[PDB]
């Protein structure tokens, strides 16, 4: 949720290093989908304040 | 940053098992008991020994390339400057270090 | 024609009208809103551009109707939020558009029926503050600041998305009790089915089959896709005989960086006195104001004027620069 | 018939549909919102009422269309600012609306070729509430206030507008270029050019002319008819041999104090205490409320009470006057 | 106004109390209505406080 | 801007004073219009405040 959730050497690069906190949810009853619990963008959030 | 979830691995009428990937940030977790629904009906034949897979991870969006921050550290630094001099009644322009 | 190959599936709705939820054939994914200009990417359950043969047609929309896919009118096709938006871009699940300010974002079409079907989600639209002021209509000449949009280019170039095969939908209308047997109607579609009773009891038919002494109840059909493409969706299962064998399709309106056209704030009545400089702010909507000192110790504060407003501000010896919205940096000296 | 030396004409807009400028035929000149009841006086660049023959038919509109004059239709004209608006009255260049709370006002109509074409100009709409009641209809009889609005009086007086005459109407469209060559197609009209090139480079052509070596942007053509007249508007270039010669023209509609019908709060549950009193308001809209003790020292307070509130006032001895929203002040006094 | 300014012992009972400060007012001009002045709904306040 | 910045005899009166701070602005690429800088009306701000 902070800036720097998403470490990247370049803006090309290949391999990348994500604190994010994702969690996996139970699906509702009877629906095909995949609900998760994740802190939103720091760079988002930053962008902002 | 980009969540990459792909589509999730309904087992019916048996288990699922997660596989440990080496990948940024990536979850993965099996549910016992689940009876879902399509178009049509239900998706499954069993109704309590249906099983479903969700994995996921963290990848750099295709933003990245255009919408990104720069973090620096900064050393030392080096002066250069433009000046202006009234030489013989002319002014001349000089661009140096300094 | 790319969209021989791909197809089409159903989704889950929150509001489909009236606030009740339901499974929509205009599904509503994923709303980014990176763009700076205004413009919004749509990702929708159904596909535009492409028919139910796989061909490009333009005045041609392609949903998701009861485990078929069907035709339907580009012209019947809707986006909006507290008004109607302006679509800029059509293409498979994607839409551009561009939007007022609404809190909930909503996207129909009508179908062959006569029947309209719409997605509302809950989406807080309102346009960052690209300048210093934050106006409403855009104008048509002012000041040039750059920005970014997706463009309305169909061009098969830049941005790409996954593909593979899709899973099987349940059906209890395939099968029909005839007389004591259970018949299963193909009707041109690959079905895969399962029944308690003896003989012929599991496999992925083609053709009409009869299974013998048996009721509706101890059955189960259900459509499956093998034939046809479906797009990598962490919605729908994974193949079960398969790995990571996938395809990879490219996807129109990439993110291009443009330039944005805004206007700059009107004069104040400026007013000097003993060591300080008094503004009578006049905004016609809400305009930033920052001011800072051009010594050792700036002391940069900033504050969102709306209303009249009147500033009183001190002017060190050093100097005090002030800037009001997008217009350039005034700069005050003292004096004697 | 001052309509007779009158005529139509076209204009540019900053918004003619999804942010982008273009020339408009119904592009928009001034909105006048000096009427105190909320309508307001809306200028256009094409003319409601009149058909192209120059005759009076309510049903039938007249709007410009490339270099020609052409009809339209009255129901197809619309004005919104966030949600529809109530056109009151049409006549030429004006048109009437009341209106709802909005930041962008937008004035459009369709076609004869089903083509709907719109103007949006950014106009922050907040007509000052009448009153003290926010209601939506308005009564048959009530309480009579000061207001003023837009009398539909045709009548020649009081308000006037200026009047200029259009030369030559500007027209890129008359010019072509034929490979290296210009070429101006005059199709029945008389035609003014000027080139930058050798030759033949001024006059005034009835027939069809050729450039010979000659760039399109090195070039300029313009129909000629100084025989009509033409409002002076700031979309349209003024006449180049002439100075400030102009006409004027009394215009319909003008603006007349007259008397409107409002509500008032509804009374409040009152209970007394010792030297005290206690009021439970319930306002449907947001309601002023001011109290004042009727002796030497008044003590003036006021309050916009919007949701349900309770309110502990002190009752001197001289006496306290409280006003809810527009009912007469009711007078309190204690004792003992 | 307040909670209670109706009392009922049961939800089907017959009888009832009231007390709300109802008072008829003036009808308009050339109108055919009864206007009146009573303090709102003490139950829908609570409801909302 | 304040009360008083357009100042008349009478309703009907020939000569008015005015000081509104009326300047004009340079018009826009490729457009012909008058932008002008001026301090809103100082009775219409009087009228609301």
């Amino acid at each position: 949720g902070q800036f720097g959730d998403i470490q990247s050497r370049t803006p090309e690069s290949k391999d990348v290093y994500a604190n994010t906190q994702l969690v996996l949810q139970r699906p509702a009853a009877g629906t095909v989908h995949v609900p998760y619990s994740q802190a939103p963008s720091g760079f988002k959030y930053w962008l902002k304040e | 940053y980009k969540t990459v979830i792909p589509s999730p691995y309904v087992k019916c009428c048996g288990t699922a098992e997660c596989k440990d990937k080496n990948l940024p940030d990536y979850s993965c977790k099996v549910f016992t008991g689940v009876y879902p629904f399509m178009w049509g009906g239900a998706y499954c034949f069993c109704d309590a020994e249906n099983t479903q897979l969700s994995e996921a991870h963290v990848e750099k969006s295709e933003s990245c390339k255009t919408e990104f921050a720069s973090a620096y550290r900064a050393h030392t630094a080096s002066a250069s400057a433009k000046l202006r001099v009234l030489y013989q009644g002319n002014n001349i322009t000089v661009t140096a270090y300094a | 024609n790319v969209y021989k190959a791909t197809r089409p599936y159903l989704a889950h709705c929150p509001d489909c009208g009236e606030g009740h939820s339901c499974h929509s054939p205009v599904a509503l994914e994923r709303i980014r809103n990176e763009a700076t200009d205004g413009t919004l990417k749509i990702q929708v359950s159904l596909q535009i551009g492409i028919k139910t043969d796989d061909s490009h047609d333009w005045t041609k929309l392609r949903y998701m109707d009861n485990h078929m896919p069907a035709d339907a009118e580009r012209a019947g096709l809707f986006v909006r939020t507290s008004a109607p938006c302006t679509i800029t871009g059509t293409m498979g699940h994607f839409i551009l558009a561009r939007c007022p300010k609404g809190e909930t974002l909503t996207v129909g079409f009508t179908d062959s029926r006569k029947i309209s079907h719409s997605c509302t989600h809950p989406f807080h639209h309102d346009p960052p503050v690209i300048g210093r002021e934050k106006f409403h209509s855009r104008p048509q000449h002012g000041k040039e600041l750059p920005c970014s949009t997706y463009v309305q280019s169909t061009a098969a170039t830049t941005e790409e998305i996954e593909v593979h095969m899709p899973p099987d939908t349940p059906d209890r209308t395939l099968m029909s009790q005839q007389s004591g047997n259970v018949k299963i109607t193909v009707n041109g579609q690959t079905v895969r089915y399962k029944c308690n009773c003896g003989g012929s009891n599991e496999g992925l038919t083609t053709t009409d089959k009869v299974i013998n002494n048996c009721k509706v109840d101890q059955c189960h059909a259900a459509v499956t896709n093998h034939k046809k493409w479906q797009y990598n969706s962490p919605l729908v299962p994974r193949n079960a005989e398969l790995g990571d064998r996938k395809g990879k399709i490219h996807i129109p309106f990439p993110l291009a960086n443009v330039t944005c056209r805004v206007p700059k704030a009107r004069n104040p009545t400026v007013t000097y006195g003993k060591n300080q400089v008094i503004m009578l702010l006049y905004p016609d909507h809400p305009t930033l104001l920052s001011y800072r000192n051009m010594g050792e110790e700036p002391n940069y504060q900033e504050e969102w004027v709306m209303h009249k407003k009147e500033v009183v501000l001190t002017v060190p010896t050093e100097g005090l620069e002030v800037t009001w919205g997008n217009n350039e940096p005034y700069k005050y000296w003292p004096q004697m």
